[PDB]
């Protein structure tokens, strides 16, 4: 056996085929925050959004959030699953905003970020694919008998 | 609250599941093998001669399988993880019943051991069958395995689902700056050959074969056939209609431009041309060799002096590529879902253990005849001694081929690569989309995308994302989750019920005003004409939905080509609708309370005439409806739930229908490569590659699937808080920005295992 | 349609040559043109009645004449009946309103007409023996009733 | 397998309310956001790693080799 | 010709026999015609054709967006027609080819 | 309302029904004719049937080519194999009452050019045997049986037709359900 | 996009119980189907035009596709308003069964809505017919460039 | 027919001219997965 | 206009799929000044003209009959009255079977003889009936069809799809001088070598600019010239 740590090169991804290769690690202290000091594990660029459409991505973030909240499991499946306007609604009755954009701060500066930020929790999953197992490099070594190529 | 069927309909899924796993396909195949193939086998190749000592014979009376006597289970079975952890095999013994004699002419029997069977897991001869949380423990046996495969030498190997073009079924393809050929490939028990129909030139056509030497024309095997007219040649392959008569009378002197016929002159000229018997018998070559060429052109065999339904069948052949030359857009299209045939494990290993056994009779036999050879004391007693000793060879063979996936025989002389599959465990729903998986059927034909394309007639059958990509996409498909496979049920019963309900016998007819009336088939032959298919139709519906013949019988129309068809055989992917009526649905709402209470576990459905299956071609004549609230009074079925047109691994992602399709297919190929829970027996297992997460967590936005197939028992993932931002420029395309302090509080912390084996072996010295 | 071009019966024989539009047209009318006697559902329900009034009309015509046949199928294995075949098996009775109808005896049919025949057909009876064997001719047969058994 | 000693975001010891969790919801018939919220758990990071669980280790125990 | 032989229904032929007699043959039974006092004949109905229409183009009713031409200063375009029919990987988005209705440049994104 | 009683007569009668693959019925308004023949012909062990129907000389016969190829050809024959159909019956109005009779086989008569044949085998010249192959042996080998015709002797059939139909009245014991079962 | 509905249902009842008028390089058969085939993407194209114009300041996928960092006017409009149309192999997606793309539409089907044409957006979610022709348009691709 | 004939050591995409001669295998490499760097220059 | 045109570019293909002749005309009127050129380019029209064929036999004379009827033609602006047909139908069976004689009585209602070995003369009339509608009478046999097309600059003009490139140069009402067809090699062999450079040129420049890939010129130049 062997137990490994996420290290930086190790990929994941989201049920919504958006797969990605951690790019960076970053204190807890360097990340942005809310009110309560809640800090994101996963950051995650927003550009990867409107070009591939994924908005059952934005529906699910929604959906995990106000079922957090409400101490719940939602269902989103295919032609149907909880609506967005009762996650809405159950959003707001405990003082959240109604499209989960949330007033955080920078943890570089401190002051409150001129954009609100989409807060909530999505499902991940590590895939298989690690740079442990991919790291290779050769100096000299091992050649074929026949043609005294590596 | 009241039951609103509205909502309450999809209950009926897991009814459905409940009595129908995921995995049945293997399961279901591989019992009915076991159950009664077996049999079949043994009655087929029963008794073993010698020339020499005329009173003797060895008969197989009966076969069994884990079992000597009626009583105890016997045969306690080596369970299936100790198999897997010692590298053996998980496999049961072999027993049939001798009749056996001797010189004073007695009669006495036995329970001979004849090999080794591997079983199936999770099938009623396996041990794991019925078990119960402690029992699955006490073997160490995770409870949530799906089953359907076999230990050989220590390795997990799976027969996947094998598609292929359907048999015994006429196939009207045409073509650019050629013409039109139509073919049919007839394989029967054993002998298999494609009677392909083309068009040479001029506008006339012939008839082909590889035991046929050159270009028979239509008209002089339909001489040769009984139909000696030559104008019931016209009315048969023209009807009335000018513009076929003019396209097609070209040939229709071509029968006597080389010199009038009678229909011993035309075999004479057929016969002239077959190629040979193999260097056996030729003093039957002559017009009688005919007699068993005209036999052996297609599976519909002749046995007796009339050839009239042979001869429609060409005939109907003929209308076709008739039609096809008239105009093309009349061709049929070979990627069409209604086109193919599932064949399942236990119908190859039923061909497999027949090639096997008959090898060893073959062999047993020539010891025999060899111990005879000497010419005293020709002591028939512990003969069985030399099938207890030879019998290992079979059981040898059929490791081999069922852990090496090369099937070569020689009954059909057929050949192929790569059968079996080594079952992946890299995750929950890595093994359960091994399973209900489907590899592509030959002509694979990768330049074209006719057997690459998505199909429409595929809603409901097989998985709209589950794809591949890479050079595999369109090729490899997955089943859905509502599935139901046929089972080759009957040809004749059914033919009676036929002619009783109305349909005359196509040896009453006339080729004059055949074409005037709707003709029914059976199985692709030929059958009859009836006036008022409609209403035979119908009937007929009718009788199956209320349990007087089988519930996967298909019979629908086809206005085209004028006709009602009917099938019978298996291999036709099926699924359940709601029967509407009068725009009424037959749900009527108490029968699902009922089911929700306790009774009606889906056979009564059935059984009432409720709900009822269809394949792609019956689904030609029906009209369904999606939701309830879209019945107009003109429909025919309503779907028991729409969320059903994708599979298993399919089922993870949650709002399917809000992103586009693509990344729908990417989540459904990188869903198996998530780490996470395998089985509740991970520890006690020794394997190749393991990927272990140490905390799983249950996704917190479910689907109404995981809950089907128990995805949140045994998950592959991590509910992170995300912030959709830009931040650092270290996630700039596809790049995520971790957070170090949620790794050291352990996020994403998994474990690798490996194994290595070692043997210490014996030699000679 | 259209026709390309003691004595009467053997001038030379051509073919029915109707044109590809018409013959779904004209299939129609084929039908009630071989008989020459000296939307899928409306349209079937309509055949089944003209079809009723046609075999009324042909059991009302062979009263009584000797070369005068038909043949009728039945359905194999009919009701067996209690020995008290041979005998009498039900009726064939006039429905009401224009309808006809079939009567075996517990179970009632639809009795229709079969498909249309241009040819002869004769009905012969065969002895086997050695002494003389014969060819008895008894009459030509005029059309075929099948009939369909129904709830 | 076990509940984590710890939540992931926030650093807030979660490992001693998974019994007190458990108990709450079979005795004392509560709903699971009250019962999180009695536990004191208010942050959505808290919440989740307890509704989230599952605990497969009494599903391993079952097959110990010391038996 | 296609005509039938009656009583054997097989096929009537034009034969070259003896004393320059095209009667009406059978070669399958004995059946003869005598053509004297002719009038045989077949006709064979031709549709001849239509006087055939121009190919201009129809660009109204195809797919218009809102975009700007890459030669926006030799050709001012605010439109363009479309087709999002080129996907070349899953992972990676869809691409879009454009037109200019204005001038007629073909480019993709 | 109006009640024909149809009833049932003597299935010890070997019945055959003919069908000529030639000859057409209802050449107008009349209803054909039915053909002067002669010189029937039977197998049993393979109900091979054989007609003849004698030709005409004065129209339409080419004397010339007919003896010059066949030594005599003023014949037509018929060849066919009768086929066993079930279901069939016979039926004939003697009453307002229907007979049913039934029919035993039906054959289909196509034409048979024997003298062809015969001038191949008269010209070319100058183990177990299981299938259609066996059949074929069979019906050349063991062969032609004769037969008279009886062109208009249909005078002591009816009478066993109209009796063996009056002899017994039967009742039914399968219900509506119960037929269901049955077919 | 009800009009448009109807002016499609005029010109299916049109072809239906007469003869249209033929447009010059097309047939009967295919004057209806070109024609419809800008009769609905007029109206996909300004309805997409009114949602682009009626978006706010300050909306991300807006000014992604106003810098050109990301996506497209086309692609929001996608999302936000309607995906209208999807075509495989050139025009609209073939039979799949006898006269009829799916046993859900009725026999001799032409109108929109049955073949391949989506009047939901992403944000709406796509219905069953609509999800199964935007895959097989999505796999067109796929099954091509490999 | 699988035997190696001298024909078949020179021919195809894993022969000696496309496999061994024009292509080869060399000392001094390796390979591993991306990851991105704003604050490493390019160049 | 794919990589399958990339690719016969590339490959010098003798035949391709869809090859285009582009001719100018030398007038702009719909009617009877692009008609009138373009009935000159068509395929077989004899049973596009014939409105029908008859098989006729008598008593010692085996017929077959067409009735070329002179409407179509009046409508169809055709150069072809009687002998063109009948010149036509002689050269088919100089092709064909044979050239005997053809009979011209009136409307043109055309008869044709035939004698030659037994049913020979059956035969070979069914052969010719069968046969005869499909033989050129006007035109180029080696071209599909003609369409004439509206030009942005609202000129009328016609572009051929076939191979009959030197004949429609030929060709009375076009310019010689500008007529132009897919074929390189077409072009190679009626107009030379430096031709077929700028035709190759020319057809990879419209080939890769209508997918909107942007290619330098000189890459492309380079290309022909290497090619040629
Ligand atoms: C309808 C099918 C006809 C087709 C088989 C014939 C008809 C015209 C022929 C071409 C021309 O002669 C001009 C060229 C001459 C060169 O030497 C070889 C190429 C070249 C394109 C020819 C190829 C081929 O021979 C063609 C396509
Ligand atoms: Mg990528
Ligand atoms: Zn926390
Ligand atoms: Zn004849
Ligand atoms: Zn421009």
């Amino acid at each position: 056996r062997q137990n490994r740590r996420p290290e930086l090169g190790d990929k994941f991804s989201s049920r919504h085929g958006q797969k990605g290769v951690c790019g960076i690690i970053v204190k807890q202290e360097d990340m942005p925050f809310n009110d309560q000091g809640i800090v994101p594990d996963i950051i995650m660029n927003p550009h990867g959004f409107p070009s591939r459409m994924t908005v059952g991505k934005m529906i699910e973030l929604i959906s995990g959030k106000a079922g957090v909240l409400n101490g719940t499991l939602e269902y989103g499946t295919c032609f149907g699953g909880s609506k967005l306007e009762d996650m809405s609604k159950i959003l707001v009755d405990q003082g959240f905003n109604y499209s989960g954009k949330d007033m955080l701060y920078s943890g570089i500066t401190g002051e409150c970020l001129q954009a609100y930020i989409f807060f909530g929790p999505i499902y991940y999953q590590k895939l298989k694919h690690m740079v442990l197992d991919k790291m290779h490099a050769r100096a000299r070594g091992p050649r074929a008998v026949l043609t005294r190529q590596p | 609250d009241e039951i609103n069927t509205a909502q309450d309909k999809w209950h009926l899924l897991p009814a459905f599941l409940k009595v129908k796993g995921l995995v049945k396909q293997h399961l279901d195949s591989f019992n009915y093998f076991v159950d009664t193939d077996l049999k079949k086998i043994i009655k087929a190749n029963q008794l073993i001669l010698s020339d020499v000592d005329p009173e003797f014979y060895l008969k197989y009376v009966d076969i069994r399988v884990g079992k000597k006597s009626s009583s105890s289970t016997k045969d306690y079975l080596t369970p299936p993880h100790e198999c897997r952890l010692r590298d053996m095999t998980y496999s049961a013994p072999i027993y049939v019943d001798i009749e056996y004699t001797r010189g004073r002419n007695i009669i006495m029997h036995k329970d001979v051991e004849i090999g080794r069977m591997p079983i199936m897991l999770r099938s009623n001869k396996c041990i794991l069958y019925d078990a119960d949380e402690s029992k699955m423990a006490k073997l160490n046996e995770c409870p949530l395995d799906p089953g359907g495969y076999f230990i050989v030498n220590g390795t997990e190997k799976v027969i996947l689902v094998q598609e292929q073009l359907s048999k015994n079924r006429i196939i009207v393809e045409a073509d650019e700056k050629k013409g039109i050929v139509q073919a049919s490939v007839t394989s029967s028990t054993h002998e298999r050959k494609s009677k392909t129909y083309v068009i040479t030139k001029n506008g006339k056509i012939y008839l082909k074969h590889n035991s046929i030497a050159e270009e028979i024309p239509i008209a002089i095997v339909l001489k040769a056939c009984g139909i000696l007219s030559d104008l019931e040649i016209m009315q048969l392959v023209c009807g009335n209609d000018s513009s076929y008569q003019d396209i097609f009378a070209v040939n229709l002197e071509e029968s006597s431009k080389l010199d009038i016929y009678t229909q011993q002159q035309a075999l004479e000229y057929i016969g002239a041309k077959v190629k040979t018997m193999r260097r056996q018998k030729l003093t039957i070559l002559q017009e009688g060799i005919e007699a068993i060429a005209t036999t052996v052109i297609a599976h519909l065999t002749v046995e007796a002096l009339d050839f009239r339904e042979k001869a429609l069948y060409i005939a109907m052949m003929t209308r076709r590529v008739v039609m096809a030359m008239y105009n093309p857009k009349m061709i049929d299209d070979r990627d069409y879902v209604g086109n193919k045939r599932l064949e399942l494990a236990g119908q190859l290993i039923s061909l497999l253990f027949e090639d096997l056994f008959k090898k060893f009779n073959n062999d047993f036999k020539l010891s025999i005849d060899k111990v005879l050879k000497k010419p005293n004391r020709a002591m028939e007693y512990d003969a069985l001694l030399s099938i207890n000793v030879h019998s290992n060879n079979i059981t040898s063979g059929l490791n081999r081929a069922i852990s090496t996936g090369n099937w070569s025989l020689k009954r059909f002389k057929m050949e192929r690569a790569g059968v079996t599959h080594v079952l992946s465990r890299l995750s929950y729903i890595s093994a359960l989309g091994m399973m209900t998986r489907i590899s592509s059927q030959f002509e694979k034909s990768r330049k074209v995308s006719g057997p690459r394309a998505l199909q429409p007639s595929q809603f409901g059958m097989l998985c709209t994302a589950d794809t591949p990509e890479g050079e595999a996409c369109g090729l490899v498909k997955n089943l859905a989750l509502m599935t139901h496979i046929t089972t080759d049920d009957e040809e004749e019963p059914i033919k009676k019920l036929c002619y009783v309900l109305g349909v005359e016998d196509i040896t009453l007819i006339d080729s004059a005003s055949l074409h005037l009336n709707y003709g029914v088939y059976l199985n692709g032959t030929l059958i009859g004409s009836i006036r008022f298919p409609t209403k035979f139709v119908t009937q007929f519906r009718h009788l199956r939905r209320t349990g007087k013949v089988s519930e996967f019988i298909s019979i629908y129309s086809n206005s085209h080509q004028m006709a009602v068809h009917i099938a019978t055989d298996g291999g036709r992917i099926c699924r359940p609708l709601i029967i509407v009526s009068d725009g009424q649905s037959r749900v009527k709402d108490i029968h699902l309370r009922k089911l929700l209470d306790g009774e009606l576990d889906f056979d009564d459905f059935l059984k009432l005439g409720l709900v009822e299956y269809l394949d792609v071609n019956e689904e030609n004549d029906s009209y369904i409806a999606l939701y309830e609230k879209d019945i107009v009074p003109s429909m025919t079925h309503l779907e028991i739930e729409p969320f059903t047109i994708l599979g298993a691994v399919a089922g993870l992602i949650p709002y399917p229908h809000h992103n586009q399709s693509p990344r729908n297919t990417y989540q459904c190929a990188m869903g198996k490569q998530a780490i996470g829970a395998i089985a509740y027996n991970q520890f006690k297992r020794i394997d190749t590659l393991l990927y272990l997460m140490t905390y799983p967590q249950q996704p917190m936005v479910k689907t109404k699937t995981i809950e089907l197939i128990d995805y949140d028992k045994l998950p592959a993932g991590q509910n992170a808080t995300v912030a959709v931002m830009s931040y650092s420029g270290y996630d700039i395309e596809d790049a995520l920005v971790l957070n170090k302090s949620s790794i050291d509080r352990g996020f994403g912390r998994c474990e690798t295992r490996r194994k290595t084996t070692t043997v210490l072996k014996r030699y000679a010295n | 349609x259209x026709x390309x071009x003691r004595i009467e019966q053997l001038f030379p024989v051509r073919p029915v040559r109707v044109r590809h539009e018409d013959v779904e047209t004209v299939k129609r009318e084929i039908q009630e043109a071989l008989s020459e006697k000296p939307k899928e559902a409306a349209a079937e329900l309509e055949l089944l009645n003209a079809d009723h009034q046609h075999i009324l009309r042909k059991l009302k015509k062979m009263n009584n004449k000797p070369e005068r046949f038909m043949v009728f199928q039945l359905p194999t294995r009919l009701p067996a009946f209690e020995r008290p075949l041979a005998g009498k098996v039900g009726s064939i009775r006039v429905h009401k309103s224009g309808k006809l109808s079939v009567k075996i005896g517990n179970v009632v049919m639809d009795i229709g007409k079969g498909a249309e025949t241009t040819f002869l057909q004769d009905v012969i009876a065969l002895s086997i023996a050695d002494d003389a064997s014969s060819a008895e001719l008894l009459g030509r047969v005029d059309g075929k009733i099948v009939v369909t058994p129904q709830i | 397998m076990i509940v984590p000693v710890r939540c992931f975001s926030c650093g807030k010891v979660v490992g001693d309310k998974w019994e007190s969790y458990l108990n709450l919801l079979q005795e004392d018939e509560l709903d699971e956001g009250t019962a999180l919220s009695r536990l004191g758990l208010k942050r959505y990071c808290c919440r989740r790693m307890i509704l989230t669980h599952v605990d497969l280790i009494e599903k391993f125990l079952r097959y110990n080799p010391l038996e | 010709m296609l005509s039938f032989c009656p009583s054997c229904n097989n096929m009537l032929l034009i034969t070259s026999g003896d004393s320059g007699v095209y009667t009406l043959a059978c070669r399958s039974c004995p059946y003869e015609f005598p053509i004297e006092g002719i009038e045989i004949y077949d006709r064979k109905k031709l549709p001849r054709k239509e006087v055939d229409d121009v190919l201009g183009g129809g660009w109204d009713n195809v797919d218009q967006t809102k975009t700007q031409c890459p030669n926006y200063d030799t050709c001012g375009g605010e439109s363009a027609y479309f087709f999002q029919l080129q996907i070349r990987s899953a992972d990676e988005p869809m691409t879009t080819f454009y037109k200019c209705v204005n001038c007629g440049h073909r480019w993709k994104e | 309302i109006e009640e024909f009683p149809l009833k049932i007569s003597g299935e010890e009668e070997s019945l055959h029904v003919f069908q000529y693959a030639n000859r057409p019925r209802l050449v107008g308004r009349k209803p054909a004719e039915h053909p002067f023949i002669s010189a029937a012909r039977y197998k049993p062990k393979s109900h091979l049937w054989e007609i003849d129907i004698p030709l005409d000389e004065q129209a339409f016969y080419n004397k010339d080519k007919a003896e010059s190829e066949w030594n005599g050809v003023n014949v037509q024959t018929l060849k066919g194999v009768g086929v066993e159909n079930n279901g069939q019956y016979a039926a004939f109005v003697k009453d307002m009452q229907v007979y049913l009779v039934p029919i035993e086989r039906v054959a289909q008569l196509k034409p048979f050019f024997k003298y062809i044949d015969d001038a191949n085998v008269t010209r070319k010249q100058e183990n177990r045997l299981t299938g259609s192959l066996l059949a074929h042996k069979v019906a050349d080998e063991e062969a032609n049986i004769e037969l008279t015709w009886a062109e208009g002797t249909f005078e002591q059939f009816k009478d066993t037709i109209v009796k063996e139909a009056e002899d017994k009245t039967l009742v039914a014991l399968e219900k509506q359900e119960d037929y269901i079962d049955n077919l | 996009v009800e009009i448009a509905y109807h002016k499609c249902d005029e010109l299916i009842t049109l072809f239906n119980k007469g003869e249209l008028e033929t447009q010059p390089g097309c047939n009967e058969e295919q004057t209806l189907e070109a024609k419809i085939g800008g009769l609905l993407s007029k109206v996909r194209e300004e309805v997409g035009d009114v949602c682009i114009n009626e978006l706010d300041n300050w909306n991300a996928p807006l000014i992604m596709a106003t810098c050109g960092s990301k996506g497209s006017t086309l692609n929001v409009s996608q999302m936000v308003a309607v995906v209208g149309q999807q075509i495989i192999s050139g025009n609209r997606v073939p039979d799949g069964f006898q006269d009829r793309s799916l046993p859900h539409f009725p026999k001799n089907s032409k109108t929109p809505q049955s073949k391949g044409f989506v009047r939901n957006s992403f944000f709406s979610g796509l219905s069953p017919p609509e999800f199964l022709f935007h895959a097989i348009s999505g796999r067109e691709g796929l099954v091509d460039t490999a | 027919k699988p035997i190696r004939g001298f024909c078949q050591r020179l021919k195809g995409k894993q022969g000696r001219f496309r496999g061994n001669l024009s292509g080869k295998r060399v000392d001094f490499s390796g390979r591993t997965v991306i990851s991105p760097d704003p604050n490493l220059s390019i160049d | 206009l794919g990589v399958p045109r990339i690719k016969e570019i590339i490959n010098a293909s003798k035949v391709i799929s869809t090859p285009i002749i582009n001719a100018v005309l030398v007038n702009d009127n719909d009617e009877r000044a692009a008609r009138v050129v373009k009935g000159r380019v068509e395929k077989t029209l004899l049973s596009d003209v014939a409105f029908y064929v008859q098989d006729v036999y008598k008593d010692n004379l085996s017929f077959i009959q067409v009735r070329i009827d002179l409407g179509t033609i009046d409508k169809l602006q055709l150069e072809l009255t009687i002998e063109d047909i009948a010149v036509a139908i002689t050269r088919a069976s100089k092709l064909k079977i044979q050239a005997s004689d053809v009979n011209i009585i009136g409307k043109d209602r055309i008869a044709i003889n035939v004698f030659p070995s037994e049913n020979d003369v059956f035969y070979r009339m069914q052969q010719l009936r069968r046969a005869l509608p499909d033989v050129v009478v006007k035109g180029l046999p080696d071209i599909s069809r003609a369409v004439i097309n509206i030009r942005d600059d609202g000129k009328r003009e016609l572009l051929v799809e076939g191979y009959g490139l030197r004949d429609v140069m030929c060709t009375d009402g076009v310019i010689g001088s500008r007529t132009t067809t897919n074929h390189v090699l077409e072009v190679f062999s009626v107009l030379g070598i430096e031709a077929a450079r700028y035709s190759i040129i020319r057809e990879i420049n419209y080939t890769m600019s209508n997918h909107g890939m942007s290619v330098d010129p000189r890459h492309i130049q380079l290309l022909g010239d290497v090619m040629t």
